[PDB]
C-alpha cells in the first residue's frame, strides 16, 4: 500500500525538480543523468507496485480462474498505461537533449517553455494514470 | 496493427553466443506474455522460454535454462533472448510470439517474422562461378563452395527472366553451399543472344559476371 | 515433444479431415490445447485456442475438440490452400513449460503425377583449369516430391562425393532437386562416362555425359 506510493512520491519530487528547469537540471539534461535517474526511480516504483499486486493476488480467496485472470489483467493494463506515459516522457527528454544539441551546447529561452508545458501535461496525465493504477489495486482487494 | 519485428539473420561460430531482439511496433506488448519458440530446419516447434515484464514473470524450458537468458526493456517495448554456448545443433529459426493474456497458457496470436541463426564451423568464403554450356537448349552457371547464405543470381542484369530456374542451394558435407541457375532458351537464340549470369554474394562482397558460351 | 501427432495426413478437396493430438495427464489432462498452422517459409498462425475457440479471421471450416487426454482438429471443406503443417500445443505441469506436437503435414490430393525432367552438366573447361570437376544433375517438375538419385561410372555405383538436396516445391506446385558429384580431374578423364540415374514413382530416367 504505502511503499509503492512512497516511491511514486519520490518520483513526483524528482519530476518537480526537473520541471523547475534550473540550470543544474539544464546541465544534467545534457549529461543523460536525469534520464537514467528518473528511469531508476520509476523502475523502483513499478517494482514496488507489481510486488504489492502479486501479494494481493497471493492472498486472493476462493476465486474463479477467469475472474482472477481478468482482475490481474486490469491491474497490469493500468500499470502498462503508466509505463507508456513514463516511456514517452523519457524519450521526449532524450529528444530535447538531442535537439538542444542541434545548436551544440546552448538552448533558447522559449524551447524551455514549450518543453515545460509538455512536462506539465505529462505530469498531470501521469498522476491520473498512477491514481487509476491505485484504484485498480483497490479493486483487486476484493472477491 | 501491433507487429513484432525481429533482428536480422545471425551467422555464428560454435562456442559463441547470440542475442535476438523483438520490438513491438504500433503498440505496446508489456501487458502480454512474449515467448520464444525455435524451429530447427525440417523439425517442429520448440518452446525455449518466455517473459511478461509487467507481471514480473520470466520462465524457461528445462532444456535451455542453463543456456538461455530472456529479458525485456519495457521503455523501448523490446524483448530479448540470449542463447549461450552455441553448437551446430542450434541452427534454427527463432520466433517471438505474443500470448493472448499476461501469462503463457493462452494462445500465441501475434508472431514476428523470425530470425535465422546459423551456427557452423565454416568460415566466410566467396563463391566460384563456372559456366554450364549447352528446339530448346539449357545453359546456366554453377555457384560453388560459398558460405554463408545467401547468393543472388540474375541474368543479363535482370533483363532476362523468362525461362530462368535457380535451384535451392545444397549444404555440402564440408559446410559450404552450392547452387545452380539454369536458363532454358530456344536453340535459335544461341546463335544471336548473349547470355551473362551475374552472381552476387554480399557476405563476402563478391560480384561475378560470367558469360556462358556454347 | 511430449505431444504426439500423426506425421502425415491427406485428403481430397471438399473432404473433411482430422488431426489427432494425444498427450498425458500433465499436459492435456489439465491444460487447454492450442492449434497453430504453418506454411512453408512463414511464421505459424494461431488457428484454435481453448480447444474450441476460433480467432475472428479463422474460418469456421476449422473446429477443435478435447476429450480427456486427447485433442482433435477438424478441417472441413478441404481446399488446396490448406496444404500446410499443423501443430498442437499445451502446457505441461510435469515439465513446467510449453510443449508442442511433432507437426502434421496436411497435403491435399488431386494434382496429377509428373515424371521428372533431368538435365546433366559435365564439368566446365574453366573448372578443369582449376583442377576441379563437378557433375551437376538438375531434376525439375515432378510430383510428388520423392526421387532417388544415383551416380554411375560406366557400370558402377559411386556414392563418394555426392551431395543431393531434398526436394522442394516450385512456383508451379511441382518439386525440384539437385545432385552434385565432385571428382578430381584424373577421375573425370580416366572413366569412359558418368551417369545420373533418377528414379521416381518406379520409373527411371538416366542421363550420361562423357569427357569432351
Amino acid at each position: 500500500n504505502q511503499p509503492w506510493e512512497q516511491a511514486l512520491n519520490r518520483f513526483w519530487d524528482y519530476l518537480r525538480w526537473v520541471q523547475t528547469l534550473s540550470d543544474q537540471v539544464q546541465e544534467e539534461l545534457q549529461s543523460s543523468q536525469v534520464t537514467q535517474e528518473l528511469t531508476a526511480l520509476m523502475e523502483d516504483t513499478l517494482t514496488e507496485a507489481i510486488a504489492y499486486m502479486k501479494e494481493l493476488e497471493e492472498q486472493l480467496g476462493p476465486v474463479a480462474e477467469e475472474t482472477r485472470l481478468k482482475l490481474t489483467q486490469n491491474v497490469i493494463d493500468a500499470i502498462t498505461n503508466l509505463v507508456n506515459d513514463m516511456a514517452e516522457l523519457r524519450n521526449r527528454l532524450g529528444q530535447y537533449r538531442n535537439e538542444v544539441h542541434t545548436m551544440l551546447g546552448q538552448s533558447t529561452e522559449e524551447i524551455r517553455a514549450r518543453l515545460s508545458t509538455h512536462l506539465r501535461k505529462m505530469r498531470k496525465r501521469l498522476m491520473r494514470d498512477a491514481e487509476d493504477v491505485q484504484k485498480a489495486l483497490a479493486v483487486y482487494k476484493a472477491g | 496493427q501491433v507487429q513484432l519485428v525481429q533482428s536480422g539473420a545471425e551467422v555464428k561460430k560454435p562456442g559463441s553466443s547470440v542475442k535476438v531482439s523483438c520490438k513491438s511496433s504500433g503498440g505496446t506488448s508489456n501487458n502480454y506474455a512474449i515467448s520464444w519458440v525455435r524451429q530447427a530446419p525440417g523439425q517442429g516447434l520448440d518452446w525455449m522460454g518466455g517473459i511478461s515484464p509487467i507481471f514480473g514473470s520470466t520462465a524457461y524450458a528445462q532444456k535451455f535454462q542453463g543456456r538461455v537468458t530472456i529479458s525485456a526493456d519495457i521503455f523501448s517495448n523490446t524483448a530479448y533472448m540470449e542463447l549461450n554456448s552455441l553448437t551446430s545443433e542450434d541452427t534454427a529459426v527463432y520466433f517471438c510470439a505474443r500470448h493472448g493474456n499476461y501469462y503463457y497458457y493462452s494462445g500465441m496470436d501475434v508472431w514476428g517474422q523470425g530470425t535465422t541463426v546459423t551456427v557452423s564451423s565454416a568460415s566466410t568464403k566467396g563463391p566460384s562461378v563456372f559456366p554450364l554450356a549447352p528446339g530448346t537448349a539449357a545453359l546456366g552457371c554453377l555457384v560453388k563452395d560459398y558460405f554463408p547464405e545467401p547468393v543472388t543470381v540474375s541474368w543479363n542484369s535482370g533483363a532476362l527472366t523468362s525461362g530462368v530456374h535457380t535451384f535451392p542451394a545444397v549444404l555440402q558435407s564440408s559446410g559450404l553451399y552450392s547452387l545452380s541457375s539454369v536458363v532454358t532458351v530456344p536453340s535459335s537464340s544461341l546463335g544471336t543472344q548473349t547470355y551473362i549470369c551475374n552472381v552476387n554474394h554480399k557476405p563476402s562482397n563478391t560480384k561475378v559476371d560470367k558469360r556462358v558460351e556454347p | 515433444s511430449a505431444l504426439t501427432q500423426p506425421p502425415a495426413v491427406s485428403g481430397t478437396p471438399g473432404q473433411r479431415v482430422t488431426i489427432s493430438c494425444s498427450g498425458s495427464d500433465s499436459n492435456i489432462g489439465r491444460r487447454s490445447v492450442n492449434w497453430y498452422q504453418q506454411f512453408p517459409g512463414t511464421a505459424p498462425k494461431l488457428l484454435i485456442y481453448s480447444n474450441d475457440q476460433r480467432p475472428s479471421v479463422v474460418p469456421d471450416r476449422f473446429s477443435g475438440s478435447k476429450s480427456g487426454t486427447s485433442a482433435s482438429l477438424a478441417i472441413s471443406g478441404l481446399q488446396s490452400e490448406d496444404e500446410a503443417e499443423y501443430y498442437c500445443a499445451a502446457w505441461d505441469d510435469s515439465l513446467k513449460g510449453a510443449v508442442f506436437g511433432g507437426g502434421t503435414q496436411l497435403t491435399v490430393l488431386g494434382q496429377p503425377k509428373a515424371a521428372p525432367s533431368v538435365t546433366l552438366f559435365p564439368p566446365s573447361s574453366e573448372e578443369l583449369q582449376a583442377n576441379k570437376a563437378t557433375l551437376v544433375c538438375l531434376i525439375s517438375d515432378f510430383y510428388p516430391g520423392a526421387v532417388t538419385v544415383a551416380w554411375k561410372a560406366d557400370s558402377s555405383p559411386v556414392k563418394a562425393g555426392v551431395e543431393t538436396t531434398t526436394p522442394s516445391k516450385q512456383s508451379n506446385n511441382k518439386y525440384a532437386a539437385s545432385s552434385y558429384l565432385s571428382l578430381t580431374p584424373e577421375q573425370w578423364k580416366s572413366h569412359r562416362s558418368y551417369s545420373c540415374q533418377v528414379t521416381h514413382e518406379g520409373s527411371t530416367v538416366e542421363k550420361t555425359v562423357a569427357p569432351t
